[PDB]
């Protein structure tokens, strides 16, 4: 089950709409949730910017517009305890932390590897994490469920925008409940993310 | 009919252990567990199955093959595995 | 190829080493042409 | 859709025995068996029950190769009937043993032995006592060769038997053998065990 | 569930057909699957040859014909891992292992206790175990299921045959995945077999 | 309206090879090829794709000409199957290699090899890499000859193969060659170039 | 006008059939026809193997099948004289010229630049150029017409074949009439080729 429709809206059609293998499932590298882990985030256009057909289209097309089918799964045992909040944050602007630093491309656009949260409490944006449930979210409880499905449509003030210099939304997973285990258990459990870009459109075929 | 491949046909392996792909907890993600070619006529893992033995009585064959993996671990132990098929002519992938 | 996607998580007091068996077959598309004598003998 | 059928899988003549006359012993017998040669033994043992008619062709030759028009007698002794003991013994003249008289220069003799087992099918895996487990249900008869002459010549001969199966049905397929054969019994070597697959460098290398 | 019909055939009727208590469920002694275990086999007519009514009928009737309902159950915990192949092998001819020994009655007909496999890889018959899935088989995975039901009809070239000197089929269970457990767990887990001889016929009432 | 068809254009038996036995090597092989002789090579290379059944006749003779009734074996080795290495090697007795047993005094042996290329048509102009451009798609098999005998005679032999095509279809005609041939590759001589037309006195003289 | 249908056949559909920009018009570099020019050839799968979308598809798909719309134009003035034969040669096997050299990849697969003819008279294949009109051809006369359109369907014995290691056909342009001009005229006139791959299919998406 665990089906969630972000804002009750479906990715949709209005360009070139390939929809042959650009809509296939891309599975990012698993993240090892540890006991001292602080969480990770992924800026989605940046995530798929080098993954085969989608990467080729996104890098060599000026404009782009598509939804996304998201599946976050955490493979844990019944002897592991912890909680994980999976929220999608439209225009997740990662901020600096100078008491004026200007982050860096490794943080703002972290790629398919993703980047960790330095201060998960403030979401690295100055906003408290408690209120982050306003976004389309999903709880992952190791005691109840493992799969977290979010279907996010195209959220932008303009019908199309570049997939290389702008991040449509960010996907964050945060261990609100620290991972706890006994002796001899797997000290780091994996979190798997699969991406299905429904209704993809591309335009402006640059070299 | 489904028939066991001898994917662990490497050396220093005894009889029954040659049919088992060993997966362990002390192995990092994005890592290779096992790899084997698909063509059954040529020697290798398919030299043990039945379709790779019947096809050695012929010269040519053409069709779709079905590969099945079955996991023998504790019911309390879970995980994930990526089973990727590389089309002919492409070298073995180096990354997941 | 078989890829370690995430990990092999294991609860305490449980072996940290499992096995996978691979089994193959054919389909309704399989045909064979021109018999020959094997070299296994 | 035709080369994979059992009838086509088994219908091909092939050497099933070698027989040497001397005519100083004078004669030479050959009990009909399929498991004389490894190549055809490995094929019929793939099934449990088989039911077929065998066609036998005798390509007899002299030591050098040249063929003087000598006259030959191929006598088929069905199971139960005693086999000839000498060149001039009385079992040669028995009318109930079918016989074929051909010359050396004549084309090879060809005969058709039907399915004549006491049971409804052959079986080379018999589990029980009548390794042991030998079933008298499949004997198929015998073949005896001599030169017919009022005086014993000095010709030296070497006979080759080619057997072909037709109208062949099979039941209960079973694994093809991998261990080397050790002539009726599926004995193998406990120490020398040949792995069905050749060893490679490591499990992570496709080649 | 786990229902399997061997060759899509049901044990059937064509003698004396008792079918009162001869069709009841006989449960053999449990086998202790260990970490160094190699597997076991049972020749079925021999298995029931001394089990009450079936034993009396089989030993004192010349001819016999029946099917069998088979139930192999392995009682394991969720902390145990391993796999077990349960196949029925028509005319399972156990072979010798002389590099010419002739086994022995303890091996060929092991009784209700069964006998172990000396070389499970070659099935003690020279045939590789990998191809043994051609027979009507069932996987028992300690992580998925415990019961393995096989319904085997009468497989013979003749409608009737003696139940004392011939073994209709053999039932083999083999730990393809070695049993593994942690400290303090049951070091040897049991495997239970129940036999229901459907549609039994007997003839030739010898003393 | 009949002598110009492709079927009639190609249907005529003709010498495609010469084979010499010695029986001191003992045997002699001959790989089936059309481009062994220039006259027939120049005819099939006029097209691109051809699809036909070949009929092979073996007119074998002795050195002088006289024919003692020696027995011969013509073995057809299809592509993929290993070729015989010696007179008494085990590839002679392989049942899957079709064989023909004839005497020297018997009429010539005649067999029919069907269209059995992996592709849907033959082609002797392959443009690419598998001059080079050799296609394994057209091998057509092999022919091996020996005298069958328990002892190696001293006969010297010379075999002539005559091949005839029927049911032949062709596609994509191409120019007939004019340069002399240099056996698989259309190599020619850069310096020695033969003009397709003989030189005359002047362009204004008709003769 | 100048429309020619090769063999009266149209490129057609039977894989992934993109047919969005893979069917666009690719225009190769113009060839400078000179007075000492000898002609050029292009192996077509090799020609488009690095031209954008077609190059990406062809290099990263195992199998391929498509027709081609060809347009050869020679931009000459009314004061220039000469003739140009434009023929498509299925399986144009470029041969060596050793009086046994084995050309080289620069010759066999020359790329989008093409390669020149060393001996146009023999077509670098030993076949006289006079008979080259058997192929689907087109005359370009500087006095009559400039455009030469040939529509070549898929010509192969197999429905699909690799576009990287095999050349489906070769396109040759040859100055049968040497280019002649007066003083002050353009000493080298251009020849332009445009390619439209109608009905493209691709399969086996390799990395």
């Amino acid at each position: 089950a665990n089906i969630v429709l972000a804002y009750g809206e479906w990715p949709e059609y209005c360009p070139t709409r390939p929809d042959v293998s650009v809509n296939r499932f891309y599975t990012l590298d698993s993240k090892m949730w540890q006991e001292n882990s602080t969480g990770w985030y992924w800026k989605f256009p940046d995530v798929l910017n080098k993954t085969g057909v989608f990467g080729q289209n996104a890098q060599f097309h000026y404009l782009y517009r598509s939804g996304f089918c998201l599946h976050v799964q955490c493979n844990a045992s019944k002897f592991h305890q912890g909680a994980l909040l999976v929220a999608v944050i439209p225009e997740f602007v990662i901020a600096g932390r100078g008491s004026a630093p200007h982050p860096g491309f490794t943080t703002t656009f972290p790629g398919t590897t993703g980047a960790t949260f330095h201060d998960p409490y403030v979401l690295d944006s100055g906003v408290p994490l408690s209120q982050a449930l306003i976004y389309p979210h999903q709880w992952i409880n190791l005691r109840t469920n493992n799969c977290a499905t979010v279907i996010v449509p195209y959220i932008n003030a303009v019908p199309f925008d570049s997939a290389i210099n702008h991040s449509n939304f960010g996907l964050i997973v945060i261990p609100v409940s620290p991972l706890k285990y006994s002796s001899g258990a797997t000290t780091a459990i994996p979190i798997t993310i699969t991406i299905a870009p429904l209704n993809s459109e591309f335009g402006g075929l640059r070299q | 009919v489904e028939t066991i491949l001898e994917v662990n046909n490497t050396t220093e392996a005894t009889g029954l252990t040659r049919l088992l792909i060993p997966v362990s907890s002390q192995n990092k993600a994005d890592e290779l567990c096992a790899a084997f070619m698909v063509d059954p006529g040529r020697i290798g893992p398919w030299q043990s199955t039945l379709v790779g033995q019947i096809c050695r009585y012929y010269t040519q064959w053409s069709g779709s093959l079905k590969v099945t993996f079955m996991f023998t671990g504790s019911f309390m132990a879970t995980g994930k595995m990526l089973v990727a098929y590389s089309p002919p002519g492409s070298a073995q992938p180096a990354n997941r | 190829t078989l890829w370690y996607q995430t990990n092999y998580v294991v609860p305490p007091e449980t072996p940290g080493e499992a096995y996978i068996i691979a089994m193959g077959a054919a389909q309704d598309n399989f045909t064979l042409k021109i018999c020959k004598d094997t070299d296994e003998v | 859709v035709l080369e994979t059928t059992i009838n086509h899988f088994f219908s091909r003549s092939g050497l099933v025995g070698v027989v040497n006359l001397t005519d100083g012993t004078g004669y030479a017998t050959w009990d009909i068996d399929i498991m004389g040669f490894v190549q055809l033994r490995r094929k019929c043992e793939m099934f449990t029950y088989m039911r077929f008619n065998a066609e036998f062709t005798f390509v007899t030759t002299t030591k050098n190769g040249e063929a003087r028009p000598y006259m030959l007698q191929y006598m088929y002794v069905p199971p139960g009937a005693p086999k000839p003991t000498g060149r001039d013994a009385f079992q040669w003249q028995t009318a109930t043993n079918p016989s074929v008289f051909v010359k050396l220069t004549d084309p090879p003799a060809q005969v058709s032995v039907p399915f004549m087992s006491p049971a409804s099918a052959y079986q080379w895996f018999y589990d029980g006592y009548p390794t042991y487990g030998l079933c008298p249900n499949n004997m198929m008869g015998t073949f005896a060769v001599r030169v017919v002459s009022r005086e014993a010549s000095q010709l030296k001969l070497q006979t080759r038997v080619y057997m072909k199966l037709k109208h062949v049905r099979a039941w209960v397929p079973r694994p093809i053998r991998s261990q080397p054969y050790l002539k009726n019994f599926p004995n193998y070597d406990s120490s020398k065990i040949t792995n069905s697959a050749r060893d490679r460098s490591s499990i992570k290398q496709a080649n």
